[PDB]
């Protein structure tokens, strides 16, 4: 019966993919449920590309589920519907699995004595939500996510894979609505906490990296570049074609040079239709960045407009207006005096941490430390006798 | 001795019910990464987050020799 | 798009806002499409300029009167009438140099008020550095 399914799979498979198939038959028989899970795990990770998955998964998920970890059961189903471009199919298989876990726990809980099955619940619901988003039944998806969020907080801790799957679905919905800021913020959380599963490949980094970079470019308040570099996504790869031009925009921002920025963007306006229509945003963003940085590094907390005019490479008419907007956002706060053409700040956003800036921090606290020293010794001497 | 912490608790709930398990003290001198493991064992008992009270009994601290 | 512009503190240039929604919502029925309501589009001017006026008092402690007429996009004699109106209503408080050189947004300070803000600065610093020190201690053991 099952053996007939295994033979079909082997014939279509490559000689190199033969030993994975042969391991499923023997290990099942041998009742080594540890190896039954291990052999399988290797298969779904990469041979999900191949249609091999359809015949092997669904049969094994519907038959011999009880044996292996439940987590391992739902991990394969995830892999099968990744590559699936059918939504009728997707919705069917989920509803079916959910019913099976419900039964399973009646026996299993007592048998082991302890063994969670709530892992599989949440993941199922996360998958179902997502199915509805792509179908553009956005409303259903919204309320399922909300419910998951409530449930989750009752638990003190969950697996990396559980919160990575919650986050992934939520990030998808946000880029759909083109809530750029919320897409990016939730995407950061996703990277940090990431599944130890190796489903995430270099091509999957690239796909995610174009959206993350676009959201932050069109912003006027997103300054998490330092966190970005250090995260796996850009850490391992920078030397692809997507990361040639796109990363140079990114660099150009950081060095605060508008002349370079102008050169690149014109070429990118024909090629990229997102950048064609959001021209206004790209120039605003670079202006606010150089400006917030220049005041920070200076220990002086007022600088004239005219010097800011030079720094941002925009006339002085435009600088006065930009600074009115800086207050509104709350990126800077201060007061505006046009009886000397000054901006006097009282509040400046923390800039990103860099070796250079740390060095300035170290000086400042050394300097203050000498005042303290000088004073306490003078203060000791005066009125030496009374310290009762 | 895991059993003992249960037992003692039973006695003191009889003395005064307001006392409940709320965590564990360490004598220091310092916090460690073993105290993380230790925390985990008390977490099971505790229906609150286990409070780790670092009482330095030696009192080398100029101020507070107690951190929470 | 309309409603959110007017809530936000961003400067709203009057004949620009007027122009953009002019062929659509001025012609939109009863509220602006009515015969009496054709004059409720013109009166919309006051409404726009007064929200910007309010925001700018806050932001600029000192601005030249000359400049302020340009941003609100009005006749100079009119703007000044409108500065007086909002000071009279006590929404804002301002000091007007009549030849039109400077308009100074001044809310009452006293000595006590200024010193009370400074007293807090001193205390807030000492608390921040204290807290940091315990957090230095934490990271040493974690490494």
């Amino acid at each position: 019966e099952i053996d007939t399914i295994l033979s079909t799979l082997r014939m279509e498979a490559d000689p190199s993919l033969h030993p994975l198939f042969e391991q499923f038959e023997k290990f099942y028989e041998e009742k080594l449920w540890f190896q039954l899970s291990e052999s399988l795990t290797k298969f779904f990770d990469d041979a999900k590309s191949t249609p091999l998955r359809l015949r092997l998964y669904d049969n094994f998920v519907s038959k011999f589920y009880d044996k292996i970890n439940q987590l391992s059961v739902v991990k394969y189903l995830l892999a099968s519907l990744k590559d699936s471009k059918d939504f009728d199919e997707s919705l069917k298989y989920l509803d079916d699995l959910k019913a099976q876990f419900q039964e399973l726990d009646s026996k299993k809980q007592r048998n082991n004595g302890s063994k969670d099955h709530g892992d599989g619940i949440l993941l199922i619901d996360s998958e179902i939500a997502r199915t509805y988003l792509l179908k553009n039944d956005l409303v259903k998806a919204r309320d399922l996510l909300d419910d998951l969020e409530k449930t989750l907080d009752k638990k003190d801790s969950i697996p990396l894979r559980i919160t990575n799957s919650f986050y992934s679905t939520n990030s998808q919905y946000f880029k759909f609505k083109n809530d750029f800021n919320s897409f990016y913020y939730t995407s950061l959380l996703y990277l940090s906490t990431l599944e130890p599963s190796t489903s995430i490949t270099l091509a999957e980094r690239q796909q995610l990296a174009y959206d993350l970079s676009i959201s932050a470019l069109l912003g006027d308040k997103i300054y998490n570049f330092g966190e970005l570099l250090h995260h796996p996504i850009m850490e391992t790869i920078v030397n692809d074609s997507n990361y040639d031009w796109l990363f140079q925009l990114l660099n150009a921002l950081t060095v605060g040079d508008f002349d370079k920025f102008d050169s690149l963007i014109k070429v990118q306006i024909s090629k990229i239709p997102i950048l064609a229509q959001h021209e206004s945003f790209l120039r605003q963003k670079i202006c606010l960045m150089t400006l917030i940085e220049t005041v920070f590094v200076k220990n002086i907390r007022m600088l004239s407009f005219e010097d800011i005019s030079k720094a941002t490479h925009l006339p002085k008419d435009n600088v006065e207006h930009l600074v009115m907007r800086a207050i509104s956002l709350g990126l800077l706060k201060g007061s505006i005096d046009q009886v000397n053409e000054l901006v006097t700040i009282s509040w400046v956003q923390p800039r990103i941490i860099s070796g250079d800036q740390i060095t300035k921090m170290k000086d400042r606290l050394v300097e203050w430390n000498d005042q303290v020293e000088k004073l306490g010794k003078k203060m000791e001497a005066r009125g030496q006798s009374i310290w009762v | 001795d895991h059993n003992y912490i249960e037992n003692m608790n039973e006695m003191c709930k009889k003395i005064n019910a307001k006392e409940k398990l709320i965590g564990w003290y360490h004598s220091g001198p310092k916090l460690r990464a073993s105290d993380l493991k230790i925390n985990e064992l008390f977490k099971k008992y505790t229906q609150n987050n286990p409070l780790l009270l670092i009482v330095d009994v030696k009192q080398q601290g100029v101020g507070l020799p107690t951190d929470a | 798009s309309l409603v959110k512009l007017f809530t936000t503190n961003e400067l709203m240039r009057w004949p620009i806002v007027q122009k953009t929604y002019e062929p659509v919502l001025n012609e939109d029925d009863l509220a602006f499409g009515g015969e009496a309501n054709k004059h409720h589009w013109e009166d919309l001017q006051k409404r726009v300029i007064e929200h910007n006026l309010r925001v700018i008092s806050e932001y600029y402690s000192r601005i030249t009167l000359l400049r302020l007429n340009e941003l609100l996009d009005l006749t100079e004699s009119q703007t000044e009438t409108y500065i007086s109106d909002l000071v009279n209503q006590g929404i804002i408080y301002a000091k007007v140099n009549r030849p039109a050189k400077i308009v100074n947004f001044e809310k009452p300070k006293n000595s006590s008020q200024l010193l009370n803000e400074w007293s807090h600065n001193v205390d807030e610093l000492l608390e921040h550095i204290e807290t940091i020190g315990h957090l230095i201690t934490k990271e040493e053991i974690m490494h």
